RNA sequence: CUUGAGUCUCGUAGAGGGGGGUAGAAUUCCAGGUGUAGCGGUGAAAUGCGUAGAGAUCUGGAGGAAUACCGGUGGCGAAGGCGGCCCCCUGGACGAAGACUGACGCUCAGGUGCGAAAGCGUGGGGAGCAAACAGGAUUAGAUACCCUGGUAGUCCACGCCGUAAACGAUGUCGACUUGGAGGUUGUGCCCUUGAGGCGUGGCUUCCGGAGCUAACGCGUUAAGUCGACCGCCUGGGGAGUACGGCCGCAAGGUUAAAACUCAAAUGAAUUGACGGGGGCCCGCACAAGCGGUGGAGCAUGUGGUUUAAUUCGAUGCAACGCGA
């Protein structure tokens, strides 16, 4: 509310030492099953790396590039008028949102096992195909079309 | 289609809508464009941006008229009143003389009551 | 108001505009007159100007 | 007799009054040029206006009403009220030195006259706004607020009507009673060497002491301290109603009760509570996320319905896996 936290630091990727890639596992991590979860993260991560040819963390951020939101609208109820005043998103938030979308969309990609879902849906983003890249652009459309408020 | 090399830019920045009409110094409408007639309606068409996106569309006509530079004729409040300019001024159109033709009666007509909520 | 600048640097100088006309003499007349509000409401400004 | 009142001379400022002109800014309308698909309006809209070419834009013209800026704590007036500029006719207020009349004064029931706006008559005028009215939207409804139009009227001349929170809610005339700050206009004086400074009249805001006041507040412009004269008040409702008189074209005004009925009505101030009042804050309250409920099967509680009985109690958040 009026407090002033700092940052809940996380274990830098339990296999790549990358804090960023780490939280990615937390998002997919459900029911405290940090083990069963991460087991699905790396599989599809290494699989896509092997398929794309380049390392995991590489195609990772690459495909993430097309899932990174630069700006987004925010609700402001000022006088019965709920204007969706748009405003660019900070760095940490940009990538954060991306990872969340990727997983969310992957979980319901409809494949057989999460491995394929995550991996496959992870590639679609790299070339702007899956909902991941869609949501980003769909959100950017909210703004601009609302930039009048901006 | 006649190459006038230059004219004037009129802006009717009303409280609900904005329109830009570029015409030769004579006063003969060369090309016009209005905010509302540019997609967005109501609340959205009455925003400052609206005027810009609309104004730029006006040049998309009076430009192929040889026009190089033009003046500015602004009248009335509302947004775009200022925005409209930048659009043209930045749209390559060499500016020159900005004038506010906004009408100002020395007390003559009685404005309507209205507005009471 | 009239405004002409030399050398293309793109500066509105909208000062001379709002430095008098524009709103006020406009926003004031935008809606029905006052008739009564001036000899009172308008003359209540000193009630704030005095201090 | 001259200090009250008034007369004269000389200046002083002024939206004071009646009449006649007159300028520019904008609005609407008409005509045409240019130009093309919108404009207008709202919280959204919609009615409405646009291809029979609107809107925008330019040119010419028609007309009515009102005078941005100056402009204010401003000025004038008995009150109402009175703003562009020009002239004509005209009233009052103020200072200055004095010259003059010589108490010629103050107040005033009745009476007389002036009276915002709306309204009424006759005849003009009519751009904008706008009761009525007509659509459109809002809503449960919405004979309203909002939108699109729009008649009376608003403007004018002469006559009528006399009311207003006609308010400073504070009658007029005169005299005394500490101060401070500022506006307005007149007048005397100062190396005026300056707008500068000092005084001294009329008017006018603001703060305020004494005192007055129920308090709020008023306070040398009093609601302080006194005097002359007048108007009005005597509980609230009924009621500024009826009746009658008078006035009026009328709308209506004015004068003005009774029955009946209640133990209050009322002023101010206080404390708290509340506000679709304001300012500043806090709570997983919101926002930020994750997972849930509401759909499904079953458990369970509750209302209901049934029953011979469905024992009793808890039933906004603070009842419903609650007393059990
Ligand atoms: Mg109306
Ligand atoms: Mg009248
Ligand atoms: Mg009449
Ligand atoms: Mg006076
Ligand atoms: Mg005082
Ligand atoms: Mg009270
Ligand atoms: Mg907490
Ligand atoms: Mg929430
Ligand atoms: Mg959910």
């Amino acid at each position: 509310r009026r407090r002033v936290i700092g940052q809940r630091k996380i274990l830098p990727d339990p296999k790549f030492g990358s804090e960023l890639l780490a939280k990615f596992v937390n998002i997919l991590m459900v029911d405290g099953k940090k083990s069963t979860a991460e087991s699905i993260v790396y599989s599809a991560l290494e699989t896509l790396a092997q398929r794309s040819g380049k390392s995991e963390l590489e195609a990772f951020e690459v495909a993430l590039e097309n899932v990174r939101p630069t700006v987004e609208v925010k609700s402001r109820r000022v006088g019965g008028s709920t204007y969706q005043v748009p405003v660019e998103v900070r760095p940490v938030r940009r990538n954060a949102l991306a990872m969340r979308w990727i997983v969310e969309a992957a979980r319901k990609r409809g494949d057989k096992s999460m491995a394929l879902r995550l991996a496959n849906e992870l590639s679609d983003a790299a070339e702007n195909k899956g909902t991941a890249v869609k949501k980003r652009e769909d959100v950017h459309r909210m703004a601009e079309a609302n930039k009048a408020f901006a | 289609r006649k190459q006038v090399s230059d004219g004037v830019a009129h802006i009717h920045a009303s409280f609900n809508n904005t329109i830009v009409t570029i015409t030769d110094r004579q006063g003969n409408a060369l090309g016009w464009a209005t905010a509302g007639g540019s997609g967005f309606r109501g609340s959205r068409k009455s925003t400052p941006f609206a005027a810009q996106v609309a104004a730029e569309r006006c040049a998309d006509a009076v430009k192929e008229y040889g026009i190089k530079n033009l003046e500015v004729m602004v009248k009335g409040p509302g947004p775009g009143r200022e925005s409209t300019i930048r659009a043209l001024n930045a749209a390559g159109f060499r500016i020159t003389n900005i004038t506010d033709v906004t009408p100002i009666p020395h007390n003559g007509c009685r404005p309507p009551k209205k507005r009471r909520v | 108001i009239k405004v002409r600048e030399n050398e293309p640097f793109d500066v509105a100088l909208r000062r001379f505009k709002r430095s008098c006309e524009k709103a006020g003499v406009l926003a004031e007349v935008r809606r029905r007159e006052f008739y009564e509000k001036p000899t009172t409401e308008r003359k209540r400004a000193k009630a704030s100007a005095v201090k």
